[PDB]
């Protein structure tokens, strides 16, 4: 039988919306209502302003409440915090270069210890040079993966 | 008399929902080794899980302890510290991470200890060889860098080690580990350009007393068996002439085959196994680890072939009925082919880089 | 009326279900079986030298049996693994085959005679 | 009112829309970074280090609820009727689901139906049964010797009338330990065989039924062989 | 095959074409890198038989499609023939004035896309012919290019399948010869555009207007400007214009995109000529051309 | 047989209209059954 699309319109909501249009005395009021919905879709119409115009077109309180319940409206102080990222995620590219990719380390980073190192590994392993890969900036011809079989 | 390390648990781990890296592939390999009756020609061992004191000779104790304490359901207190250690997006946190790291690193250190004590010449750890993980952060699907630990173990008895790398990506963790020493020489054959990890330039050949003792072979798209052979045999031969290694760590990544998920080469099973043949033919102590490989049917078949050929046997062409047989349809053969992808290496280019390398190696 | 072949359509699913259980178990066996063969050949040679008592006479019968005793003690933990795997496989295949058998009992009923006994003239009967 | 239903569903989808999304039709190729090219269909998976981008915008899945269960779907290769797309661009072209999943309805169809015939051409039972025999035989070569030693140690050996500890000089306190361990070993080795034999005999029952059916659904094309 | 075909199909998308031309135009208008205004697409169409080859392939494929009823095949074939002959002038000291007057066509996005497709098809066919002739292996045959044409003819009617097609193509070993298979895709897009024009009721006058301007000798501005105002009026108030100009002397096709207040003729050899054309525009043109 | 016959129609329709269906989803138990199980375990 027929398939239900994702987030498809349910029967209760379609019923309620057609009763909303019916309470709206005119097809012009219904068209204005579609205009409200579309302008909210096109990022020119706010949420609360949609609710306000909806109420000033429906002039009915319970339908305003049903809308505010369907719109999922919630008035709370929107909190925006700005947290910087940890120094170690970008600091490498301020280090005095040695070659294209290997950059000398600063003394504050040669100050943590590996506890299982014996006298051999303190003379074979590399301690003060990192490998800072290069960073694209503005790539402007992107390749795709074309083989679809 | 080939030591073959394999822990039964490693095939039960799981990186994430749609991640490309599946340790399960290793299990598939074993499931063809058993049904190919290679179980009897190999000295099969079970690795001793590496402790925490074993893993912090390369890495830092802070990073290793973070790996120890973290947990996928109690990382609401670690979530701040997550990306300080590069963990989280393509190196996720999953259930049982530290166990998997200990399994792989323990396999590698065990192989090195087998070779040290004459108990064999060739060792195999198909579930190790993660060359991207750095000293203080994860990097590109790898958390602990077992190969550096294997080499740090080998260097107790042997005097000069050679690390050969035929993963299409560059082996940056290993190269950066031993970049200022002459006792280990790294050699990589990697696609270069707009590619991960973006290092590996033909002028990066070590510092300090490590000068000239690294080798980067920056190839290009579409390379195939003959060109790869033509650039692989000369450089390897001159390294064995002039460096005189005593131990060989061969990294056998298989994302350099034709059809891979994240690869851009055109090798095939013959083109890939030529490298194992040629490096084996020098009669040296040889550890032979795994690596990349993200199309798992290819990885299984190729690694099975290379094990049957490292032992000395001649496996059939057809495939023996096993549990993962239907992964290999519709042909069911141990062969991995190549496609008509167009090469991008003009002969003049290959010869130019080969001559530059060899002229570097004369010191 | 006209008959669907429900049984003949389930038969083809049972016939596929059968091999998988035992597939896993067979491989798990081959491993164990292959890490025990040297000890078994040891045991066979030992029993032979102890039972002939006249063909390989280089021993002290008190020790020739302490060796056999130790070797038998070594092989004991493998027999338990084999027994667990054999009982698992037995149960799985038992259920699957009960299903397949119950099916074939019916698929032989809703199939026309001429399709399993031939036409009443393609029978020699001298 | 179908257009009105489509409008209501579209408005519901707009409300449903996530806080952060990808609007541009072009997806991010390999591209190894997101700077500049955010809002590019998959740029949340990309950053500085970014081994690659495994998920392309061609395997993306859309869920549709039917009855009580939701079924995902690959919706990049829909009909999407347009000038640019040819039929042979579709990987799943000419994969007929209606005839792969269809029932038999006719016995002889067993030999022509695509999927079923691909099923009666596997010989996985004939491999497993022979593997079972190969496994039983080595075990039995071991059990026979254990059994001979047992009848010797108990004493029911026609060719050994004396006391068993004498015939191979050992203390009568060593013979009891030996007999105990031999008994355990023999009993376990017999049990394994008794189970594996049932496994093998049921595999053989399956093989017998399969061949009987292959021979029934051949009518007058019955030449003795039944290798599909 | 996959890289070529994927890059191809990803190239000839309606919106992608429009966005390309729009980006170039926007870069000109503001002189970002010193680039001044003018033409945004230029290309030379030398041969006259290649167009008949394209017509042949088109009719071959059109007899074997399944979207259109019996009459739309005739309609679309006719429309393609007409727009080929009329515009491109392909046969289906007192005479140079023609070759000095560039013929003008004004249309909307559909027409621009149609003409971009046709130029692409022409370019690929011509590159094919040149490579068959100059390359000294398959040129040695009498009609290797012609053999290719006949094979494609065969295939497009349903007389040959795609496997033989591709394996035979593999004989050339050439990506340049890989480019022959794309003709089916290009033709499908073209037929679609043309059909959506035949249902576009505003089409008629448009092409009719084209017919009208195929009769003058050498135009004075006012005629072209009132033509352009006609076209700009026939569309809704929002639309753009696309100008396609044909130089039969050089046999060159040039394309540009014009918004309300844009210059149609960019080059004036003396300020008096410029003032003349302006005053004419101020007189007739709906909005003065050349004003900021 | 009835269940297979229903699923075939569902998938052919979903094939024509929306896309090509992937493998059946692996989902949890029902809400009712989870409830009853937590009960009898409680
Ligand atoms: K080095
Ligand atoms: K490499
Ligand atoms: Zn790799």
């Amino acid at each position: 039988t027929a398939p239900t699309s994702p987030y498809a319109a349910t029967q209760e909501e379609l019923l309620a919306f057609t009763t909303i249009r019916q309470h709206l005395p005119d097809t012009l009021a219904f068209h204005k209502f579609l205009e409200l919905l579309h302008l909210y879709r096109e990022k020119l119409l706010d949420k609360t302003e949609l609710l306000n115009s909806f109420s000033k077109l429906v002039r009915n309180d319970n339908l305003t409440l049903w809308f505010s319940e369907f719109i999922r409206w919630s008035d709370n102080p929107i909190l925006v915090k700005n947290e910087p990222v940890d120094e170690r995620v970008y600091l490498p590219e301020t280090f005095e270069c040695i070659s294209l990719t290997y950059r000398k380390l600063p003394d504050s980073w040669k100050q943590d210890k590996c506890s299982g190192r014996d006298d051999l590994d303190n003379s074979v392993l590399n301690d003060d040079y990192i490998s800072v890969a290069p960073k694209p900036s503005h790539v402007k011809n992107i390749m795709h993966h074309e083989n679809q079989y | 008399k080939v030591s073959y390390f394999y822990d039964e648990d490693v095939g039960n781990y799981h990186y994430g929902p749609q991640h490309p890296m599946k340790p399960h592939r290793v299990r598939m390999v074993h499931n063809l080794v058993v049904n190919y009756n290679l179980y009897e020609k190999l000295n099969v061992i079970t690795p001793v899980r590496a402790t925490r004191n074993d893993m912090t000779r390369c890495h830092t104790d802070e990073y290793i302890e973070f790996l120890w304490r973290v947990t996928p359901d109690t990382m609401e207190k670690f979530q701040p510290h997550q990306l300080k250690f590069n963990v989280g997006d393509d190196c996720p946190v999953f259930d049982g991470l530290y166990e998997f790291c200990s399994i792989s690193a323990g396999g590698s250190i065990g192989a090195a200890q087998e070779l040290n004590s004459g108990n064999a010449e060739i060792a195999i750890n198909w579930a190790g060889g993660l060359h991207h993980a750095k000293k203080r952060e994860a990097s590109g699907f790898c958390y602990v860098n077992d190969i550096a630990l294997a080499a740090l173990e080998l260097l107790k008895y042997h005097q000069r080690v050679l690390y050969i790398d035929i993963d299409v990506h560059h082996g940056d963790g290993v190269e950066e580990f031993f970049y200022t020493t002459d006792r280990v020489m790294t050699c990589s054959f990697h696609k270069f350009g707009e590619y991960f990890p973006g290092t590996g330039h033909i002028k990066d050949t070590g510092i300090g007393t490590g000068k000239n003792y690294a080798v980067n072979v920056p190839l290009r798209d579409g390379i195939d068996d003959e060109s790869y052979e033509s650039v692989f045999k000369p450089v390897i031969s001159h390294i064995m002439q002039w460096f005189r290694p005593e131990a060989v760590i061969l990294q056998c990544g298989t994302d350099s085959l034709a059809g891979d998920r994240l690869g851009c080469f055109n090798l095939s099973m013959k083109g890939h196994s030529m490298c194992v043949d040629f490096v084996k033919s020098f009669n040296l102590p040889m550890i032979c680890v795994g690596g990349g490989g993200y199309t798992v049917r290819n990885v299984a078949r190729v690694w099975t072939y290379e094990t049957g050929l490292l032992a000395g046997e001649e496996l059939d062409e057809n495939l023996p009925y096993n549990d993962y047989l239907q992964y290999y349809g519709p042909d069911y053969k141990l062969n991995v082919l190549s496609n008509n992808m167009e090469n991008h290496n003009t002969r003049q280019y290959l010869d130019s880089i080969t001559s530059e390398i060899i002229e570097n190696l004369r010191n | 009326g006209i008959e669907i072949f429900a049984a003949l359509n389930d038969f083809t699913d049972a016939i596929v279900s059968v091999p998988e259980s035992v597939c896993g178990k067979f491989t798990s066996l081959k491993e164990i079986d292959a890490q025990v063969r040297d000890i078994r050949q040891n045991v066979i040679q030992e029993i032979g030298v102890v039972l002939k008592n006249e063909k390989n006479d280089e021993l002290s019968g008190e020790e020739r049996c302490e060796r056999l005793q130790k070797t038998l003690k070594e092989i004991l933990p493998y027999s338990d693994s084999k027994i667990c795997l054999a009982t698992d496989a037995m149960n799985n295949i038992k259920s699957c085959i009960d299903r397949l058998d119950a099916g074939f009992e019916y698929v032989e009923l809703e199939i026309p005679q001429q399709l399993r006994l031939g036409y009443p003239d393609d029978r020699a009967l001298m | 009112m179908k257009q009105f239903e489509e409008q209501i569903e579209r408005f519901k989808q707009a409300l449903f829309e996530d806080s952060d999304a990808s609007d541009s039709d072009s997806s991010i190729g390999e591209a190894l970074t997101n700077r500049g090219l955010k809002r590019k269909k998959g740029s949340k998976n990309v950053y500085y280090g970014c081994v690659g981008n495994s998920s392309g915008s061609s395997i993306d899945i859309d869920y549709y609820n039917i009855g009580n269960t939701k079924r995902g779907v690959v919706s990049h290769f829909r009909r999407r009727i347009d000038p640019e797309w040819l039929d042979h661009d579709n990987p799943y072209n000419d994969i007929n689901i209606a005839e792969i999943m269809s029932p038999l309805t006719k016995p002889q169809d067993l030999l022509t139906h695509p999927a079923i015939s691909s099923i009666f051409e596997q010989n996985y039972l004939s491999i497993l049964a022979s593997s079972a025999l190969e496994i039983i035989s080595a075990e039995h070569k071991y059990t026979a010797h254990l059994e001979q030693l047992m009848v010797a140690l108990l004493g029911d050996d026609p060719s050994l009338p004396g006391p068993p500890h004498e015939v191979f000089g050992i203390s009568p306190e060593q013979c009891r330990e030996l007999t105990i361990t031999v008994q355990e070993a023999l009993e376990k080795s017999k049990e394994f065989i008794r189970c594996w034999t049932n496994v093998r005999m049921d595999l053989l029952r399956a093989i017998r039924f399969k061949n009987k059916v292959i021979a029934y659904c051949q009518g007058e094309d019955y030449n003795g062989n039944t290798q599909v | 095959y996959c890289r070529i075909e994927g890059r191809d199909r990803r190239g000839l998308s309606y919106s992608r074409i429009l966005r390309d031309i729009d980006d170039i135009y926007q870069r000109q208008k503001h002189r970002i890198d010193g680039a001044k205004l003018g033409f945004q697409f230029t290309q030379v169409l030398c041969d006259s038989l290649i167009f008949l080859n394209i017509l042949r392939l088109s009719d071959a494929q059109l007899t074997n499609s399944s979207f259109y009823s019996y009459a739309d095949k005739g309609r679309i074939s006719a429309v393609l023939k007409a727009l080929l002959s009329q515009f491109f002038g392909i046969p289906l000291l007192g005479e140079e004035s023609k070759n000095i007057i560039g013929y003008n066509f004004f249309g909307n996005a559909t027409m621009y896309v149609l003409f971009r497709l046709i130029c692409v098809c022409y370019s690929r066919l011509e590159h094919i012919k040149l490579f068959v002739e100059s390359s000294t292996i398959y040129a040695s045959s009498t009609g290797g290019y012609e053999n290719i044409l006949n094979i494609c003819e065969k295939y497009l009617k349903g007389s040959c399948s795609r496997l033989e097609f591709r394996k035979y193509l593999q004989k050339f070993n050439n990506e340049t010869c890989y480019m022959i298979c794309s003709i089916e895709r290009l033709l499908k897009v073209i037929f679609y555009r043309i059909h959506e024009i035949l249902l576009d009721p505003k089409l008629g006058q448009l092409l009719l207007l084209f017919e009208s301007d195929g009769a003058n000798s050498v135009t004075t501005p006012r005629e072209q400007m009132v033509y352009r105002n006609h076209v700009e009026s026939i569309l809704a108030p929002e639309s753009k214009i696309f100008n396609m100009r044909w130089y039969p002397l050089e046999k060159r096709l040039c394309i540009q995109q014009l918004l309300p207040a844009d210059l149609t003729m960019h080059d004036f050899e003396n300020p008096a000529k410029a003032f003349m054309y302006y005053v004419d525009s101020y007189a007739i043109s709906h909005i003065t051309e050349g004003v900021d | 047989k009835q269940r297979i016959e229903y699923e075939a129609a569902v998938l052919c329709e979903l094939n024509s209209f929306a896309g090509f269906p992937t493998a059946p989803i692996i989902e949890t138990a029902s809400f009712d059954d989870i409830r009853n199980d937590l009960l009898e375990m409680g």
